[PDB]
């Protein structure tokens, strides 16, 4: 048997950080980040949330194996404008934008009757 | 058929020419029959080709007839591969066949 | 036979073969179970004796580990109760049996392996699960599917061999074979059938699915090509993206039936420096084909570019496809009304004149053909207008499918099917026949125990009607049936006599070799050859090209 | 709050039809593959078998064990069994069940899940109790006993997430459709003779207008008020089920902010 | 099992074709179920 | 030794083979694996076929190569002046 | 930077073919009878009919001020002024030939993406034409 | 006309004038000396066999007879200068391509070319009036003395 | 062998309607599609688990137990 | 595999939330390739696709009879009347994106099966293990740690390939290997070596000092052995006689 | 449901696999070929059951 | 009483059989989507198909729609329905063979054949109804 145990695809194992930014030689101030034990759930969302910013200039993520819950993140800017302040605002908009989406859920569910 | 032969100006014209197609081979009797084009005869059998033409035009029939059988099926296979096999078949003088009474009869080591 | 020239060997594997479309063409996925029992002997140097000593402390229950270690003398410990003893000291000239771990060489196999293709060198990529995999490009070497098949691994001892391996058998270098001077490998299936939707003039996409199309080509050098529309909205090209794969400074042109350079059709190909101007890419230009790109960027930029254009278009190619999608269902093997009567009306046609035929032939007016008989003579008839009907029915509904048509585009595509299949599964299945001849008289002067004694109609003797979408008719099935029995039988004999015919022609030229004088001799040293191929060329160098001088008129010739 | 506006349409203790709008796709998308595969809930994980006389294996019990759905009200009170400190299990991350059936009846006698008896200190928690969702009381029909024949098995509930196994996933089906006339021209409709006649109208398409039969191609529209339907496998409240994903969506961003501001600091 | 059960068998100096569908067998022999290997014709199921 | 060709009369290839590349390499990968001195400066390798082909690059391989004949004469042909072009 | 040719063209016909986003249309320069344009256009983002007429500019750069893969093409930005601004449909390709028609009509061949042009007309009026990218803008 | 030969002198004319931007409108600074004898040194250095006797020069020069025909017709004065329109430093590129195209297309010795005729021969046979097929292949590697349909041509 | 206790398509708990799906066929007279929509599968993911299941742990319990407490 | 001639190994596992999903939020529990139908024209496999789809809406059980009056445009008619597409087409969307797939997929229950041949029961590796007491070579048998057969075939792509080396480690390495004293007399071996004594003897040649070792396969040794049997003689000697 | 027709032998199931064979006491005429000097034959497999 | 008659193949000779009653033996618009049928306008038929799918034999009854396939994929599956996994018997408890399999949740097919009904594979079904879409999704 060589079936990968499940718990695999979202706890962190040993020596496993869940962030890895690395700087990208290609292009100038452009960075790659890995997520660890992460899949499309979080790649999309932040890779859309990041190409609404005007000052981000390219967002692409992939997985390159389905076996390995792991994404990588591919943010360029602006100059004089730091990818990871970038990735911050993002991220900081997307849980803006999902604390409204609860509390507007739950005032909307407390009006209905049936349930 | 139809042969490309030259155009008096120079081209290549395709022009239609009676060919007969025969059943059964008599290769030294058929070509010195009158009216025929003896330079061009061809027989299927390379066996008879090589016994009233020569090992050599045996070589070039039989190589004829595997360029036929592997472009059948529309394959097709570089020149020097067919050549190969045709001339270890024809090396010794003679047709020499692929089977245990061919290759197999020579001086190549016991082992082999 | 069984126990010199050929015999069971050490250090291999098995196990079922499946698709990776994320895999490199030269390497090969392993399974860690398999990875963890085959072992490489490895020599201790002061370049590997930190690492090689980390190897032995993980052991042989953990991958990457190690599970021998051989001293000088010869001594083999086991690592496997060598614990007790503590830790053990790694000296140069030692040998450490450790796991095959990734980008290691190995010697990859299918059977029956009737060529050397069959037989590659791929790079180890030890993965979870128990099976091997590799990449889809490679399937048509190897001749193998994902149907149940299972291939053979092998695993070098020695540096001597490992090297040889990776720089003889590698993939990269077997693209181009030399059997028929022209690669043997090429873009197949899902993969093939993406890039011809994906190069559609229709075909653009947003700047949100191409940053993420432009990120997957590895060797991407990081610049957003310039859209081919600027306003009202930035949109690229499938042909733009799909440049990208394709290396800088490569020139291909080719001209299909009636193309220009404003194909109409989009139909040829032109490539300037890496960039597709127009034509849809299909089979012609990165299938397997002679002169095509694949043909032209490895004896260009070399066999490593090659390799890394194949991931490169299966990479692009296979996401642009994942969120675009293609299916196909019972809906694309039905025609319109119209077609059908068109079709309907064909067949019956065609049965008319094979009736016309037949009156006459029973009327003894109808004289044979030159050499042959009154009833064979009948019988040719009969065939060919049978047989051109079906043509014509399946030119009918295959004009009539439309270009939204998902068996359509794939025949379009050269990925599957051809003509043959539209028509039998739209229009007519046609005749069925039996060792080259329509349906025998098996009963007594008839066919089936359901039609009457001397009946030559075309239905009596084996003409199916109808298509495999409107089903046949009992009498249909069974002949349908016969025909493919002939097939089946013809399946297992042929394989047979092959494969004594493949074993005795290599053991006739085993012994012949090209030597250093350029002659090719045998064992004995007789020549068989004063010159290789009488100009001392290798296939797999060889080009068609049109000699200028030998075509034309003098008029020309002299201009 | 003038975000993800939200619109219910029909609730039900199944069933949840709402409308989302003002929102992305990436957003919409999420939601409901967190609310599919990463919303913690308690299940049978592991099973102790002491006498099973019946046709079935013990494997096959096992596994219908593990499907039956938990009460997982108050699953956020329990503690993941790898981050307890504990040799195997205890009472603050399991639940512990009891099942014993016998067939002291002639005829058949059926082992629903309403026979299983916790016998854990629940410390004034509403978890482990089995879904009772039908009319005559009974559960899921797990097994059939004939006479003579015994079933004594003590089972252990723990919490995780349909990721590792899809016995833990607190919803069915999931409804999600957006721009029901095409406008967008996200797909090309495959058709015969006429896309239109050929293709059903999606019940959506009354929430909507119709495209104004001649207007221009909207090439700078964007994809949003999206339609879903959340169903429930009696485990936890439909309701909790959108509310809890919008939470676990939350704090997985969280996540990548705090290690982004930890490796900050180090 | 049911199959088996139903099977017959042919034992292959002789000149004819046994392998081939004969018309002959029309409704007493399957048309279809054969094996794929040096057994194809030669066992037949009723 | 008459099986010796001259210096002078060698007419086989002046280029290598990629037979003679491949053991070449690997001939040079074993004796570097068994602490054969390495004639080349490393920037940092630990593979020894790796070093092998930095070797072949710059033509420190101390090998020559014995093209034998179909009669058995055969002709030393010394890696450095081997063309490496394939 | 500068314009490489300017001229308004009128329309003949449009063939839409076996395309649903794509038309080639065939039209005639209004000013000069020896110069016609045949092109591909997106009629999906911008539609043209028959007996129209197009004012067809093509340009080395679109920046304003003179300045003569280049650069990462990056989104517009708020405040940027370019050619672009001033047509309706903008397209970028490269030129992959010249054609001699007569002994004074010469031919240059476009390609945006895939999408050919052709353009036709005397040798003194497309010299400024080059074998290199250049961008097609169109104003109705 | 068209055969395969070993190296693709088209690619290599389009290569020239890519890579160094021929203008196709200047003249170029090629002479007609140049260009003749440019391509008569260069049928020298096509060697396959590099034996120093008669027998061994006149092999060679018939091993190439036919690919210098391609170079010839491609490479003629007014195709260069008419047809191509190559520079001189263009000219001088194409013709150390070819020199060095053609000594890589050399078969290199050692090679097993018999397995590699066989196998090329025999795969595509397990693809697979007159007989034809495996049953005629059967006849014709197996020399049968009665063959099955014999024919004659006759013209 | 007995009836699944989740869809495989969705996970919808089907497991608890084998019991009522028998008695709306037998007692009520009604047909497989309108006792399978009055149980509330609406996909047909679900209505195929009801309507395709084979239940054969009642030919096993004709069987005497193997040991007999 | 289905009822059509339609055989497949399992490629890869993935979850509901990545599998495409419906409007109604169906997902599928098998995903095949379209590109296995047109080739082999198993029109059935459609039909039945779609003839399950209504049996499945309607809950009645679909009429598969070869010869019948069953038409696909019956069961379209039917299909539609259910409030789907007639030929069983639906829209989907990506599971990693949620965006709909520009293509409709052919979407319907189907009736599969699964085979005897399951991974676990053939995946199997040999580094080292038991050898056959005849021939001394790697046993037969996945069950019993045998090795894999490096056949005839096998060796002649090898030396298509051109890889002498890697030829003879497969064939010597790799299996059974040998190494026996020979006379320089006579080429037989039928040396009495004391290994331990540092003494070699060829009886009947009355020498103690012209002995050689060989490295050969047992195999080639049983060989001999038996020709030697056979009052064949072969003998082994270590330099040429005649002229190459 | 098991339906029988086969037998047990050692612990084994084994069934008996029909075997067909040519019908007795029938009249056949065949052609021979070329090489040989007869030209037709009629056999009968004369057999009493 | 007369109604049916054995037949073996050495009568079947001398007999004319209608395949079916429906058209054949009446004395003699149409759907498009139904097949062409061919009457054979005999009136001296002798006897009557009981029905013609009865042809086929155990294992090919299984194949939905056989008349739609090709003939060589109908030979296929016949091998491939003897090596699926089901319910051989319901007595494999007291049952010891050297190996077995079974299914645990087999299901009868949704489409389903009439001979199927004497071949007990409603009973003991070899299979399960799983929701299948032919896609190209990722490749694998
Ligand atoms: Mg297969
Ligand atoms: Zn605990
Ligand atoms: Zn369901
Ligand atoms: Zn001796």
């Amino acid at each position: 048997m060589n079936a990968p145990d499940r718990f695999e695809l979202f706890l962190l194992g040993e020596g496993e950080s869940k962030l890895k930014i690395d700087p990208d030689t290609k292009a100038p101030n452009a960075v790659v980040i890995t997520f660890e034990k992460e899949d499309h759930t979080l790649g999309n969302l932040i890779r859309a949330e990041l190409l609404n910013d005007r000052k981000v200039l390219f967002a692409a993520y992939k997985v390159e194996h389905p076996f390995f819950a792991r994404f990588k993140l591919r943010i360029q800017t602006t100059e004089g404008y730091d990818p990871k302040d970038a990735l911050k605002n993002a991220c900081n908009s997307i849980i803006n934008k999902l604390g409204a989406l609860k509390t507007n859920f739950e005032t909307e569910w407390n009006l209905q009757t049936l349930a | 058929y139809d042969r490309k032969v030259p155009s008096p100006t120079g081209e290549y014209v395709k022009e239609p020419e009676w060919v007969l197609e025969t059943d059964g081979v008599n290769l030294s009797e058929v070509m010195t029959v009158p009216g025929i084009d003896p330079t061009r005869i061809y027989t299927n059998s390379f066996i008879d080709i090589m016994e009233v033409l020569g090992i050599e035009a045996g070589r070039a029939a039989l190589y004829k007839e595997v360029y036929n059988v592997i472009a059948s099926d529309g394959s097709y296979v570089n020149y020097r591969h067919m050549a190969l096999l045709v001339d270890v078949m024809t090396t010794q003088g003679g047709l020499t066949s692929v089977t245990r009474h061919g290759f197999n009869r020579s001086n190549t080591g016991a082992l082999m | 036979r069984g126990n010199l020239m050929g015999k069971r060997v050490d250090f291999s594997a098995r196990t079922v073969i499946s698709g990776d479309p994320n895999l490199e063409l030269d390497q090969v996925g392993v399974p860690k179970s398999i990875a963890k029992t085959l072992t490489y002997p490895e020599v201790v140097t002061p370049y590997n004796i930190d690492r090689l000593t980390q190897l032995v402390r993980n052991g042989p229950n953990e991958h990457p580990g190690a599970k021998y270690v051989i001293r000088d003398s010869g001594d083999r410990i086991d690592l496997r109760y060598s614990k007790r003893a503590g830790d053990i000291q790694l000296q140069y000239g030692w040998k450490v049996e450790r796991h095959i771990m990734d980008n290691d060489p190995v010697l990859f196999n299918r059977q029956p392996s009737l060529h050397k293709m069959s037989m590659m060198a791929h790079r180890v990529k030890v993965i979870p699960y128990s099976t091997f995999r590799l990449n889809l490009s490679v399937t048509s070497p190897y001749n193998a599917d994902f149907d149940g098949d299972e291939m053979n691994l092998h695993v070098p001892q020695s540096e001597e061999t490992r090297a040889e391996l990776s720089q003889l058998c590698a993939v990269p270098l077997q693209i181009v074979s030399p059997q028929s001077n022209k690669p043997c490998m090429g873009i197949v299936q899902d993969t093939l059938c993406g890039i011809r939707k994906l190069t559609l003039r229709d075909t653009f996409i947003e700047l949100d699915q191409v940053l993420n199309m432009l990120y997957w080509v590895p060797d991407w050098d990081g610049v957003i090509p310039t859209p081919a529309i600027i306003k009202p909205k930035p949109l690229w090209s499938g042909k733009q993206i799909l440049s990208v794969a394709i290396p800088n400074g490569i020139h291909l042109q080719r001209f299909d039936e009636g193309t220009t350079l404003l194909s109409p059709k989009d139909n040829g190909m032109l490539i300037i420096d890496g960039q597709i101007i127009f034509g849809v890419v299909e089979k012609k230009t990165v299938g397997s084909s002679n002169g095509g790109l694949i043909h032209v960027v490895t004896r260009e930029k070399g066999p490593q570019v090659c390799a890394k254009l194949f991931g490169n278009i299966q990479k692009v190619v296979n996401f642009w496809l994942l969120h675009n999608g293609f299916s196909t269902g019972i809906g694309d093997t039905i025609a319109d009304g119209p077609t059908m009567r068109e079709i309907t009306e064909t067949i019956a046609e065609a049965k008319k004149k094979v009736l016309d035929v037949t009156k006459e032939a029973q009327a003894n007016l109808l004289t044979a053909k030159h050499g042959m008989t009154l009833r064979e003579s009948f019988e040719d008839n009969v065939v060919r207008f049978l047989n051109e009907a079906r043509d014509k029915a399946g030119r009918l509904a295959e004009v009539n499918l439309k270009d939204l048509n998902n068996v359509k585009q794939m025949v379009m595509a050269g990925s599957k099917g051809s003509f043959i299949n539209i028509a039998q599964m739209s229009a007519c299945v046609g005749q069925q026949s039996v060792e080259g001849k329509r349906i025998a008289f098996g009963f007594v002067d008839r066919t089936l125990p359901h039609f009457s004694k001397d009946d030559y109609s075309p239905e009596s003797k084996g003409f199916v009607e109808n298509s495999y979408l409107r089903g046949l008719t009992p009498q249909e099935f069974f002949f349908h049936a016969m025909g493919g029995r002939e097939g089946l039988i013809d399946t297992a004999v042929k394989t047979a006599e092959t494969g004594y015919i493949q074993r005795r022609l290599v053991k006739a030229l085993e012994d012949i070799m090209v030597h250093y004088d350029n002659t090719t001799r045998n064992s004995l040293g007789n020549v068989i050859q004063f010159i290789y191929g009488e100009d001392g060329m290798d296939a797999a160098h060889i080009e068609k090209q049109s000699l200028d001088t030998i075509g034309g008129s003098d008029a020309a010739f002299e201009k | 709050s003038e975000g993800p506006q939200v619109k219910i349409r029909e609730a039900s203790k199944d069933n949840v039809d709402f409308i989302l709008s003002n929102v992305d796709l990436a957003m919409a998308n999420s939601l409901r593959r967190v609310m599919i595969a990463e919303i913690p809930t308690l299940a049978i994980d592991s099973v102790e078998v002491e006498t099973n006389t019946t046709v079935l294996a013990d494997e096959f019990i096992a596994h219908r064990l593990g499907l039956i759905p938990l009460q997982s009200m108050d699953i956020e009170q329990l503690e993941y069994s790898r981050d307890c400190f504990c040799e195997d299990h205890c009472d603050k991350c399991s639940v512990v069940l009891t099942l014993q059936a016998f067939g002291e009846s002639e005829s058949t006698t059926n082992v629903y899940s309403k026979d299983l008896v916790i016998v854990s200190n629940l410390m004034g928690r509403n978890i482990g109790h089995p879904i009772i969702q039908d009319k005559e009381g009974n559960g899921v029909l797990i097994c059939k006993l004939r006479k003579g024949q015994e079933l004594k098995l003590t089972c252990v509930a723990k919490k995780g997430i349909a990721k590792e196994h899809a016995k833990w996933g607190p919803a069915a089906a999931i409804e999600f459709e957006y721009d029901p006339w095409n406008k967008l021209k996200h797909t090309d409709y495959w058709y015969e003779q006429d896309s239109a006649k050929e293709w059903p109208q999606s019940k959506n398409c009354e929430y909507e207008d119709p495209p104004n039969e001649g207007d221009p191609f909207d090439y700078k529209a964007q994809a949003d008020t999206f339609y879903m339907n959340v169903e429930s496998v009696g485990s936890i409240p439909v309701d909790q089920v959108v509310v809890r994903g919008i939470d676990t969506l939350q704090k997985k961003v969280a996540s990548i902010l705090l290690a982004l501001t930890q490796m900050d600091q180090d | 099992t049911l199959s088996h059960l139903r099977r017959t068998n042919t034992p292959i100096g002789k000149l004819a074709k046994p392998r081939q569908l004969h018309n002959t067998h029309w409704g007493l022999v399957c048309p279809a179920e054969t094996p794929e290997g040096q057994a194809c014709g030669l066992v037949k199921n009723l | 030794k008459e099986k010796a060709i001259p210096k002078d009369q060698r007419a086989t290839t002046p280029y290598m083979t990629k037979y003679e590349r491949a053991r070449i390499l690997g001939t040079r990968a074993l004796q570097i694996s068994m602490n054969a001195p390495v004639f080349v400066d490393l920037e940092g390798e630990t593979d020894p076929l790796r070093i092998a082909m930095k070797e072949l690059a710059e033509k420190k391989i101390p090998l020559v190569i014995r093209r034998y004949l179909p009669d058995g004469s055969f002709e030393d042909w010394s890696v450095e002046e081997l063309i490496v072009d394939l | 930077s500068n314009t490489l040719f300017d001229d308004i063209f009128q329309v003949s016909e449009v063939d839409p073919g076996r395309y649903n986003k794509v038309c080639r249309i065939e039209a005639a320069s209004t000013t000069q009878d020896q110069c016609k344009l045949t092109l591909d256009i997106n009629v999906e983002l911008f539609p043209v009919a028959a007996q129209d007429s197009l004012t067809v500019t093509i340009a080395s750069s679109l920046n304003l001020e003179d300045t003569p893969a280049t650069r990462s093409w990056r989104p517009p930005q708020a405040g940027d002024r370019s050619l672009a601004d001033d047509y309706d449909y903008v397209m970028y390709g490269t030129a992959y030939k010249f054609e001699e028609v007569s002994k004074d009509l010469i031919a240059v061949y476009y390609s945006f993406g895939g999408l050919l042009m052709r353009l036709e007309g005397n040798y003194r009026n497309l010299n400024n034409l080059k074998q290199e990218n250049a961008y097609l803008l169109i104003r109705r | 006309a068209n055969w395969p030969l070993p190296v693709n002198i088209r690619r290599i004319i389009q290569n020239a004038q890519q890579t160094f931007h021929i203008d196709h409108t200047k003249p170029s600074d090629l002479t007609i000396k140049d260009i003749v004898l440019g391509v008569k040194d260069l049928q020298e250095n096509l060697l396959v066999l590099r034996g120093k006797n008669e027998i061994i020069q006149n092999a060679q020069r018939d091993a190439v007879t036919l690919f210098c025909c391609l170079l010839r017709s491609r490479l003629a004065t007014r195709r260069v200068l008419q047809e191509y329109r190559l520079t001189k430093q263009a000219f001088d590129w194409v013709l150390s391509n070819i020199e060095a195209q053609f000594l890589r297309s050399v078969v290199h010795p050692g090679e097993m070319v018999g397995v590699l005729a066989a196998q090329s021969i025999g795969e595509p046979a397990t693809q697979m009036k007159v007989t034809s097929g495996v049953p005629r292949l059967k006849e014709i590697l197996n020399v049968a003395k009665n063959m099955k349909t014999p024919s004659l041509t006759v013209y | 062998m007995i009836v699944p206790v989740r869809c495989f398509s969705c996970g919808k708990v089907v497991g608890d309607k084998w019991e009522s799906y028998l008695n709306l066929l037998q007692e009520d007279e009604l047909d497989e599609g309108t006792a399978l929509s009055r149980l509330g599968l609406k996909r047909y993911c679900c209505r195929r688990m009801i309507l395709t299941h084979v239940d054969l742990i009642e030919k096993f319990l004709r069987y005497n137990p193997l040991e007999k407490r | 595999a289905s009822r059509h001639g339609q055989k497949g190994t399992i490629g890869i596992t993935y979850r509901r939330e990545d599998m495409p999903f419906t409007a109604e939020g169906i997902v599928p529990d098998l995903i095949i390739n379209p590109h296995a139908i047109p080739s082999r024209m198993t029109v059935a496999h459609l039909i039945e696709c779609l003839l399950s789809k209504v049996a499945a809406l309607s809950g009645n059980e679909g009429d598969a009879s070869p010869f019948t009056d069953i038409t696909v445009e019956g069961i379209s008619k039917l299909l539609r009347e259910h409030g789907y597409q007639s030929r069983g087409f639906e829209v989907m969307y990506n599971g990693h994106t949620g965006k709909k797939l520009m293509a409709q997929i052919f979407f319907g229950p189907t009736y599969y099966q699964r085979l005897r041949h399951m991974v676990d029961d053939k995946i199997h590796a040999r580094a080292r293990g038991p050898m056959q007491v005849l021939t001394r070579q790697p046993v037969e048998g996945r069950s019993r740690d045998g090795g894999l057969r490096f056949g005839e075939m096998e060796r002649d792509c090898m030396i298509a390939h051109g890889a002498a080396s890697f030829l003879k480690e497969r064939l010597m390495e790799a299996s059974d290997a040998f190494r026996v004293h020979i006379c320089g007399i006579c080429g037989l071996m039928t040396v009495i070596a004391k290994l331990n004594h540092n003494q070699f003897e060829c009886k009947g040649c009355d020498n103690k000092i012209d002995i050689y070792q060989i490295h050969i396969p047992y195999a080639a040794k049983l060989l001999f052995q038996e020709l030697m049997a056979m009052n064949i003689t072969p003998r082994l000697y270590t330099d040429r006689s005649r002229d190459f | 449901f098991d339906m029988g027709g086969y037998f047990i032998i050692n612990g084994s199931e084994k069934v008996l696999i029909a075997q067909e064979r040519s019908a007795g006491n029938i009249v056949q005429v065949f052609k021979k070929a070329a090489p040989s000097p007869i030209s037709h034959v009629a056999e009968i497999r004369s057999a009493l059951e | 009483e007369g109604l049916v008659e054995y037949i073996d193949a050495e009568e079947e000779e001398s007999i004319l059989i209608a395949m079916q009653p429906e058209d054949l033996e009446p004395a003699e618009d149409v759907d498009p989507a139904k097949r062409i049928r061919v009457s054979h306008h005999a009136t001296t038929f002798t006897h009557c198909e009981i029905h013609p799918s009865m042809i086929l034999g155990v294992a090919a009854s299984i194949i939905p729609f056989p008349d739609h396939n090709q003939s060589p994929r109908n030979t296929y599956q016949s091998a491939m329905g003897k090596q699926a996994m089901g319910v051989f018997l319901t007595n494999y408890n007291v049952r010891m063979d050297t190996m077995a399999n079974i299914l645990y949740y087999p299901q009868k097919p949704l489409g389903t054949t009439r001979a199927m009904e004497y071949l007990k594979f409603r009973e003991l079904p070899a299979g399960q109804n799983a929701i299948v879409a032919i896609a190209c999704y990722s490749g694998y």
